[PDB]
């Protein structure tokens, strides 16, 4: 290492954590999803800035403030559009990005793995709060549902909800706390994805047939480093042709009205990315059971590791392990629409329904999938 | 490389010790030390006091020069004309 | 395409189109003659004119 | 020594790579029209 | 044979990278006098009489 | 569970990709608003800044504020002005305040017109074919007094009367004022308070998809490149074995 | 390394530099302001947020919030207490973090000095802008003042100006800028920090004799460990006891009153740290001249390494070299009451005269001092 510029600020081998890091040769496109978080993270920050210049946190003024934005400042309508919108196509690519995790087996990295699920587990606070900020009428109610859904907790629950709320109810000293949280609460992501993409430094990335790849390795920084600006690029046109043409199309809330306490709205509903978890609860008519699957919901994905039953990694070389894996799919596809719909009994039963499947796929079947073909293969 | 082990190279110098219970937390602190205190006390007020002194005097110089110049007016100029 | 959205961002900061409808709305047109005239409050200020 | 090579015709132009860079990088003068320059 | 207007381009240009740079700028900078001002007809031949531009010459200057 | 209709779609002037609004329905639109609409639902959220989006030239809008606006001006030397001055105001509103408001209504509430088209669901058809549709209540069905029958209202209960007869107004242009005529140019009007950047958007809409016909292939020219040594590897297995 | 549990997370192994980070043997309290910031800087920013939760940002509110604060709010006054009190107490350890740095001629690092420098340019910036938010009396005209002083630069200084104001002048928009960046702007000097301090654990910290210490070298948990939460503790009084008996003391300026772009008030001055540097801008009676200066005071701090004219690092074996500095602790205590005090005639010529000697000692004297020594000693 003669003269070689990457020592001499040690802070610059540290930087070599990236370009000669090695990877594996066969690489699916289901691998860029790595990087296209990061950019939609990125810009969310910057574009998650310039609005809280012009924003205010009141009960009084925030509606007022945000109607100013997008009449009165010169490319003010722009910043709103692409912050919002740069939401969902943030989960759009988040769920992709878990999915290759099942499908190819990489939860096999044990760590890597868990604070993988933190680091999702935030998001969906963070994602949350700012959709109060609005301050409109969805985002009112929106928000008595899902705290007030928090007293089922059997002795504590009446003290603790009341304590979010600084008070009886959704009146002002609410509103600036989640102001003050949603603004910070991102930079901590941006903390432990620093740390969640250490560990993997260590054992190197996984590779789409299962196999330890060590024979074949490419550096990272000819190959790689184009292919995801290439998939860098498609993202934009993903997010400008939707937030340019079709403003409000995944914008699904109506509901600009100034929230008024007295008046409820007949339907009311997450916004999308939400909903499936909103349709597990409706299906428990017990309360406080019901508070549980819904947080029991997520967490299952850590025990996922406990049960990886057989002898290859890969999915892409077994057809039943396969096979369910995508009925599971709809499945998911299937309580989306569901929550989205009316409590009425052509649709109540049917949740009901896939919402034991649901389980059943995962904590049932698939586990037991892996024994049989063992057990075919004569292994 | 690794911090500790490649350090430097010392030849022949012994140590001793004693645990920290054998002995105490005050070998003569008063006695030994306040003599101590004085004899490094003096080796720098030599050179540490007289640049604040001369601020003080500036201070209070400074504003009695200041004083006289605003508070009477008929110092200078008296009310006669 | 990096040019323009630069100016794109840096021109949310600089000036809102609500304040500059504000600066400078003393036409006059009106005083009252003479030496007395009116007046009126220009950029936050007021005095006589 | 001091032979200053190519390194000067080299930094030349870098020098007038920026200087066009700024004109183009801002506007200002918008600069005598000279093909279409706007009202 | 005389070269490709290419294998002359690469000589002239390409090769030293300092102009392999400027290049780059100075295309930029006429690219978006000339490109933008063609978006705008495209666009405005699609809007005709439904825009001031169009539309102000019935009232403008009484 | 009242069936709720929905409004079947109509061709917009502006409906299609790169249609833009038209400027000229526009001024009749706002027409409109200050004859009629001034009455009960206000907009507050608009200034008279219109200037050259309704075509109004700044002279033009001037005289038409001037003589619109504010009361007093004289609380203890504290206090706004007659005759706005420029441009600045808001639209001034029928009501002092919510319940005075309501009262009048006979307990309705007017809703806010400034950004009613994205807030209601169904988008613009559903005020116009709301205007226009007026029924004879069914047999077998009662109302109240105020209230009218009208299908696609959820409770098809309305108190709001019927705004519009063949020739409410005079236009500033001439064209006669037709009850179609008129609710269509309103409903463009409102359309265009609701995203005042409407015309303005679909400039880069169309400019920057013709700055990304460029990219795509050209990105996709690079990378076929740098990996062509990959896909153009041979392997041969020769050992002493 | 066996069963070690210090390699099984990695993370760990990144947590062995500080525990076995060697350190010399002889190190005096001075040594002590290397922490004291660090805990100085985190109280800031948890008590620098529950603020923000009561805080709102606008002209018409800013004011009346900060008196909701003191009054209604359960243990509300020591919060607001403890974070102003908390910057005062920030600095009286931060200049003492750079005394040390000359007097030991630590600055001989030649990387972490540089990051030293922007290190303290920054919150330099920050410690101002939270103090407009008050949006108080002293916080208006102080913040036109230093402003409008930019105003000097001889072509773009008034676009550039009116650019930051968003105005004509310090009304709204001013403001709300000036919250959202006192709040995001803290965490990228704690990102920094965390760069400051790497460099250093290459070469290890220097101390007093300024002589390489290789041969005697401590562990860093048994022994130093204790010594900073003992100097930990001796913070919490001269915090507690200042920001508990004696609130206003420290807090100088005296002016709670709501802002009046009208009234004046009769004597204008920041808060106290500040002073000094304001001190040097009233002596130039030139304008444009005068800001440069400013600007010039900190950035020679950047300079001095190149100064090193001596054969041996330290200042304590040079009695010349220590006579001088002495004197520049004067000059600068000085400055401090200079521009504490009115313009009339008697002042205005000492700071005239305190200014040039400022520079001549820095820039002159100083770097004479060491060539006498060298030739004194017969080097
Ligand atoms: C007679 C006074 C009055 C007139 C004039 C008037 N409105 Fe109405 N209108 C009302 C009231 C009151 C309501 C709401 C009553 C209700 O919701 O039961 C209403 C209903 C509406 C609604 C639907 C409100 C909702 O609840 O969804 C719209 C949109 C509307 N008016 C727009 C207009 C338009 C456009 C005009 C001009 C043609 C107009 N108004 C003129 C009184 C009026
Ligand atoms: C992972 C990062 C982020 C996510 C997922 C996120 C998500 C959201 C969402 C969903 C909204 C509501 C959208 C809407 O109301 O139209 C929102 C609004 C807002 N966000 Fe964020 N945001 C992020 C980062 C930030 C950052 C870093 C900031 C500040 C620097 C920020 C400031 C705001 C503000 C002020 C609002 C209210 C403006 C508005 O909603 O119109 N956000 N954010
Ligand atoms: C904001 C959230 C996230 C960010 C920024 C992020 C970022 C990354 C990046 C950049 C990589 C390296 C590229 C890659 O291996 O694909 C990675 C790997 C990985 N992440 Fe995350 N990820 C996030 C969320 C998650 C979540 C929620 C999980 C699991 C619940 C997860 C699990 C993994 C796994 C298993 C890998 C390695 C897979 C492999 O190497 O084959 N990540 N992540
Ligand atoms: C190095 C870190 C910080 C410094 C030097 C600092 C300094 C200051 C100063 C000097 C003030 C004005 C004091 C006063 O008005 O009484 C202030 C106020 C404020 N700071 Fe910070 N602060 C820091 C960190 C933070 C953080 C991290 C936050 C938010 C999480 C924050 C939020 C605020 C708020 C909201 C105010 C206005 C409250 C008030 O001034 O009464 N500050 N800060
Ligand atoms: C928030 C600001 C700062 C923080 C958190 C900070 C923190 C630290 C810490 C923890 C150390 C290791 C302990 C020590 O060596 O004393 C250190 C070392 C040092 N810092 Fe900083 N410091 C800050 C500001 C500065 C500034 C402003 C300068 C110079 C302009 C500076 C220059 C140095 C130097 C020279 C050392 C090493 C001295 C030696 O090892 O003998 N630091 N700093
Ligand atoms: S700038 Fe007005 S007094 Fe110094």
């Amino acid at each position: 290492m003669t003269n070689i510029r990457k020592s001499h600020p040690l802070m610059k081998i540290v930087n070599n954590a990236f370009i000669d890091l090695p990877a594996p040769s066969n690489i699916s496109s289901w691998w860029n999803f790595g990087s296209l978080l990061g950019i939609c993270l990125i810009l969310q920050i910057l574009t998650g800035l310039f609005l809280a210049m012009h924003y205010t946190s009141d009960t009084t003024t925030a509606f007022s403030s945000v109607t100013h934005i997008c009449r009165d400042v010169n490319y003010g309508w722009i910043i709103r559009y692409m912050h919002a919108n740069g939401a969902s196509m943030f989960f759009i690519c988040l769920y992709m990005h878990v999915g290759r995790g099942l499908y190819y087996g990489s939860y096999t990295f044990l760590e890597t793995w868990n604070i993988g699920v933190i680091l999702l587990l935030t998001v969906m606070a963070t994602a949350f709060m700012g959709y109060v900020l609005p301050w409109g009428q969805m985002s009112f109610w929106g928000a008595t549902v899902i705290t007030n859904l928090l007293s089922a907790i059997p002795y504590i629950g009446t003290n603790l909800v009341e304590w979010i709320w600084g008070g009886f109810s959704v009146d002002k000293a609410t509103l600036t706390r989640f102001f003050a949280f949603h603004f910070i609460l991102p930079f901590i992501i941006m903390a432990i994805a620093m740390v969640h993409l250490l560990f993997l430094h260590e054992t190197g990335s996984n590779n789409p047939t299962g196999i330890s790849s060590d024979v074949d390795k490419i550096p990272f920084h000819p190959y790689y480093t184009i292919k995801d600006i290439l998939g860098a690029l498609l993202l934009i046109l993903a997010l400008m042709l939707l937030v340019l043409f079709a403003p409000d199309l995944l914008g699904d809330p109506d509901n600009y009205t100034p929230a008024n306490p007295l008046n409820t709205p007949p339907h009311i509903k997450p916004e999308w990315y939400f909903l499936f978890a909103y349709a597990i609860l409706r299906s428990i008519p017990n309360k406080l059971g019901g508070v549980l699957a819904l947080a029991f919901s997520i967490l299952i994905l850590a025990l996922i590791p406990l049960l990886h039953t057989s002898k290859q990694r890969s999915m892409m070389f077994r057809p039943l392990s396969q096979c369910l894996f995508w009925a599971l799919v709809a499945d998911l596809l299937t309580l989306t629409w569901i929550g989205g719909q009316p409590v009425e009994h052509p649709y109540i039963t049917i949740g009901q329904l896939a919402s034991v499947l649901y389980f059943l796929l995962i904590l049932v079947l698939m586990p037991t999938a892996g024994t049989i073909e063992n057990k075919l293969l004569k292994w | 490389g690794r911090q500790f082990g490649h350090l430097t190279r010392v030849r022949h110098v012994i140590t001793y010790s004693l645990s920290p219970f054998e002995q105490r937390a005050f070998p003569h602190y008063f006695s030994k030390g306040i003599p101590n205190v004085l004899r490094r006390t003096r080796a720098c007020i030599l050179r540490v006091a007289p640049p604040f002194v001369a601020f003080y005097l500036v201070y209070t110089w400074g504003t009695q020069e200041f004083e006289k110049s605003k508070r009477k007016n008929p110092a200078a100029y008296e009310n006669d004309r | 395409a990096a040019k323009n959205v630069v100016s794109q961002f840096v021109s949310s900061m600089s000036a809102s189109a609500d304040v500059l409808a504000m600066s400078k709305i003393e036409i006059k047109l009106s005083d009252i003659p003479e030496g007395k005239n009116m007046a009126f409050k220009w950029r936050g200020k007021p005095l006589f004119v | 020594r001091q032979l200053a090579r190519n390194w000067v015709p080299t930094a030349s132009l870098w020098g007038a790579v920026g200087a066009v860079g700024l004109v183009w990088a801002t506007d200002w003068r918008l600069i005598l029209d000279w093909v279409p320059y706007i009202n | 044979v005389a070269p490709t207007l290419t294998a002359r381009l690469y000589s002239l240009l390409f090769r030293r990278t300092s102009t392999f740079a400027l290049t780059i700028v100075v295309g930029a900078l006429f690219f978006e006098r000339a490109f933008d001002q063609g978006a705008d007809a495209i666009y405005e031949h699609i809007n005709e009489g439904k825009l001031w531009k169009h539309i102000k010459h019935k009232y403008e200057n009484k | 569970s009242d069936l709720e209709l929905h409004p079947p779609s109509y061709p917009w002037s502006h409906r299609g990709l790169l249609s833009s609004l038209d400027h000229t329905s526009i001024r009749r639109g706002f027409q409109v608003y200050k004859q009629v609409c001034s009455s009960c639902h206000s907009m507050d959220y608009v200034a008279y800044r219109h200037l050259v989006g309704v075509c109004y030239t700044e002279d033009e809008a001037k005289a038409l504020a001037e003589e619109v606006e504010v009361q007093d001006g004289p609380n203890e030397d504290g206090e706004m002005f007659m005759r706005p001055g420029k441009l600045s105001d808001y639209f001034p509103k029928p009501y002092p305040n919510p319940e005075a408001a309501r009262a009048a209504n006979n307990g309705a509430l007017p809703p806010d017109l400034s950004y009613i088209v994205r807030a209601r669901h169904g988008g613009e058809d559903y005020v116009f074919s709301l205007l226009t549709g007026y029924c004879e209540p069914p047999t077998g069905v009662s109302l109240r007094e105020g209230l009218y029958f009208n299908p696609y209202f959820p409770g098809q209960a309305i108190g709001m009367a019927p705004p519009i007869y063949n020739e409410v107004l005079e236009f500033d242009d001439g064209t006669p004022a037709t009850m179609s005529q008129v609710a269509k140019d309103v409903c463009t009007f409102l359309r265009w308070a609701a995203e005042p950047e409407h015309d303005h958007r679909k400039r880069m809409g169309l400019k920057m998809l013709l700055m990304m016909g460029l990219l795509l292939p050209l990105v996709y020219a690079m990378k076929r490149h740098k990996w062509s040594v990959l896909k153009s590897r041979k392997l041969a297995y020769r050992p002493p074995k």
